[PDB]
């Protein structure tokens, strides 16, 4: 069980992993299938045991990479897994392998996922809550006020197609 | 295939490489072995007569 | 706001868990690859929206503890951080709401939590502060003579805003309670948001309906038509699955990419409003519903945004 | 899905018979090429129109007046623009009104001279520690209590937090001096 | 502001009439009821 095998249950040959779930089978069905019609759950030949076929697991490898000019260090991303079966910590968009963990929040230089970024700071690529802003407490009361008594005509810059 | 710095490279066509996440290939897990299993044996089958 | 940031693989949805599958997909060259990197540049732009909506200035801000704002009630608006940071309208809003095939469901970077934070800076720059927050720095102004830069703009005088600060404040949260008890008998005032989910819902489940035909060959499953006919017969019905499944791919990226296109002018309208009728006083007639504009107050939705507006 | 991407190579090494089949597929494996070219360039355009509009307005509205429109002309108060040419864009030049520095002050709705309450055209009173006085939100500029300064509406019984303070009129230096 | 509500079937269209054609028309899943709810969610955005 829960192993990417071959398996082959009174023919029904095919590639998944036997994993248990609380799905209770009919006594004249022999097999289950998803909304795929495909091979979905298989029953034990031998007793009443409910043997579901998951398929195996997969997903997209993502580079976290700084500039040419800056470094030369990377760390392996993988998507919507942990790190079960795949120096090493676990994040909330998936398992990275190659990046530390730092609970300190820091700005946002390149996104991980679900509110995770990572960025080179001096020498290694860490794993961190994105901030989200500066704190700033305002005064607030029933007569305080703040009147500008100083101006700066800045002049922005926006680029538009 | 040798790391994953010159991964990011392939899939982006440029020798210079800036900052950021890019998605380069994809996994998958492998099968390795097999379950036959089966139920019993009462007897044997007469093919002989 | 945005959408559901669904990435399909283009190589292990049509030729999962086969070999032979492979050798007839490279034949198409780049095919493949466009259709990659179309879905991944959708999910990225998904995020973007929510940066260009919530994330309007560069600094948090906090509630303060002082909770008489002249006879209102912003207990029901702004989130309990006792609790999710959510207040009671943003409960309504997340319980209204509706593995391994390839379609992969990546999380989008800014997350709900993240979302009410990015609200709750919002609504105490809106109140404490009016719009010197978004244009500068934080000028702390108190809510009763915030409203009165509020009633001269529109040309109304502000001796009545002081003669009735208790009448307009049981006006204000009597209008409270009447949505969230229509929020909470039905589900039909989320209509702008319920078809976005319903065009991500069902076309998700659609791909994995379409790859059961058999596209004029024997069967769907490529194990069934390889390892069970001659490789010669094999050849045609493979392929004619890779072309049957080619279209069925191309036809959820050009139907995500133009919803996503629909999403997007609906995130600059959203951030138009967020900037002008959230972050000031909008002259602008109907850009803040029916009548005089006064304030607006924006809330936390699943994928999109909620707004307040407070007519006279 | 043919033996070759060359016109000329299946033409001429299949048969008539057999070579129609290929370059039919060669055919319709390049109109869905065709297909995503043209898809990919409509809908990009037509964000790029969505951002004309945008563009356009803001050398219309933002250049050619001022526009009161909030974080429209950028952040903070706009004076004016200035538009510049660009290959295949523009790039706007847009002149703010930024503030600089603050102070702390405390404040009151109104004033009372003689029973009748005195609300300020477009400002708040500002107590200095002895005395408030007329001032702007946006500058910070001291002026004397007038007639022409205030307006007189409402009575000094029934507005909350109300305080007492002395009306300079014009006519006072000049009979009741 | 608005358009014609053109509304294109897709059995009338390629199989109109045909009972062989529908074989070889609902192999291909529900990509001819794609091409029917699509012009139908024109029409209701056209009414909206």
């Amino acid at each position: 069980k829960n192993k990417c095998v071959n398996f082959n249950f009174n023919g029904l040959t095919g590639t998944g992993v036997l994993t248990e779930s609380n799905k209770k089978f009919l006594p004249f069905q022999q097999f289950g299938r998803d909304i795929a019609d495909t091979t979905d759950a298989v029953r034990d030949p031998q007793t009443l045991e409910i043997l579901d076929i998951t398929p195996c697991s997969f997903g997209g490898v993502s580079v976290i990479t700084p500039g040419t000019n800056t470094s030369n260090q990377v760390a392996v991303l993988y998507q919507d897994v942990n790190c079960t079966e795949v120096n090493v910590f676990q994040t909330r968009a998936g398992c990275l392998i190659g990046a530390e963990h730092v609970n300190n929040s820091y700005e946002c230089d390149i996104p991980i996922g679900a509110g995770i970024c990572a960025s080179y700071q001096t020498q290694s690529i860490i794993a961190y809550t994105m901030s989200l802003g500066a704190e700033n407490s305002v005064a607030y009361s029933n007569n305080s006020i703040a009147i500008p008594t100083n101006f700066t005509i800045s002049v922005t810059t926006e680029i538009l197609p | 295939a040798l790391d994953p710095l010159s991964e990011t490279k392939c899939t982006l066509k440029s020798f210079t490489v800036e900052k950021g996440i890019y998605q380069t290939s994809n996994f998958r897990v492998q099968p390795t072995e097999s379950i036959v299993r089966f139920p019993n044996i009462t007897n044997l089958c007469p093919f002989g007569e | 706001v945005s959408m559901t940031k669904t990435s399909v693989d283009c190589t292990m949805y049509i030729c999962g868990d086969s070999t032979e599958c492979s050798n007839l997909l490279l034949q198409y060259g780049s095919f493949c690859t466009q259709l990659n990197r179309a879905l991944t540049g959708i999910a990225v732009e998904q995020d973007k929206n929510t940066q260009e909506v919530f994330a309007q200035v560069k600094q948090i801000y906090k509630t303060p503890p002082i909770k008489d704002f002249g006879g209102f009630n912003f207990s029901q608006i702004l989130p309990d951080p006792s609790k999710s940071k959510r207040s009671f309208i943003e409960d309504l809003l997340f319980n209204k709401v509706t593995k391994f095939n390839g379609l992969t469901v990546l999380p989008p970077l800014l997350t709900d939590e993240m979302i009410a934070q990015y609200t709750s800076a919002l609504l105490a720059g809106t109140i404490t502060s009016g719009w010197t927050f978004g244009a500068g720095a934080a000028l702390q102004i108190p809510f009763a003579m915030q409203m009165a830069y509020r009633f001269n703009g529109i040309g109304v005088t502000q001796n009545v805003l002081y003669e009735n600060q208790k009448l307009i404040a049981n006006q204000f949260n009597s209008a409270i309670g009447k949505i969230q008890d229509s929020l909470s008998s039905t589900a039909s005032a989320l209509g702008k948001l319920q078809d976005v989910v319903n065009q991500n819902a069902q076309a998700l489940n659609t791909l994995v309906k379409q790859l059961s035909s058999n596209f004029g060959a024997i069967s769907s499953v490529l194990n069934d038509i390889l390892s069970r006919l001659d490789p010669p017969e094999a050849e045609v019905q493979i392929d004619r699955l890779i072309t049957g499944r080619l279209q069925s791919l191309q036809t959820y990226v050009t139907q995500q990419l133009i919803r996503a296109a629909e999403i997007r002018a609906s995130a600059n309208l959203a951030a138009t409003k967020m900037s002008e009728c959230v972050l000031g006083q909008s002259k602008r007639v109907d850009f803040c519903g029916k009548g005089y504009h006064l304030m607006s107050f924006p809330q936390s939705a699943p994928h999109g945004v909620v707004f307040l507006h407070v007519t006279y | 899905g043919a033996i070759s991407s060359v016109l000329n190579d299946i033409l001429s090494r299949l048969d008539p018979p057999e070579a129609e089949v290929q370059i039919d597929r060669l055919i319709t494996g390049r109109l869905q090429s065709l297909q995503t070219y043209v898809t990919q360039q409509l809908i990009r355009a037509a964000e790029i129109r969505a951002s004309a509009n945008l563009a356009a307005t803001k050398m219309s509205e933002c250049v050619l007046g001022q526009s009161k429109r909030v974080d429209f002309c950028g952040k903070g108060y706009h004076l004016m623009s200035f538009p510049q040419s660009a290959p295949h864009g523009v790039v706007f030049l847009h002149v703010t009104y930024v503030p600089a520095q603050e102070k702390n002050f405390t404040t009151a709705p109104a004033i009372c001279h003689d029973g009748k309450a005195h609300f300020p055209r477009e400002g708040v009173f500002v107590s200095n520690g002895t005395h408030w006085f007329v001032t702007q939100r946006n500058f910070y500029e001291p002026q004397i209590i007038t007639t022409d300064n205030t307006f007189v509406s409402g009575n000094c019984d029934v507005v909350i937090g109300i305080v007492n303070n002395t009306v300079y009129d014009p006519l006072q230096p000049e009979l009741d001096s």
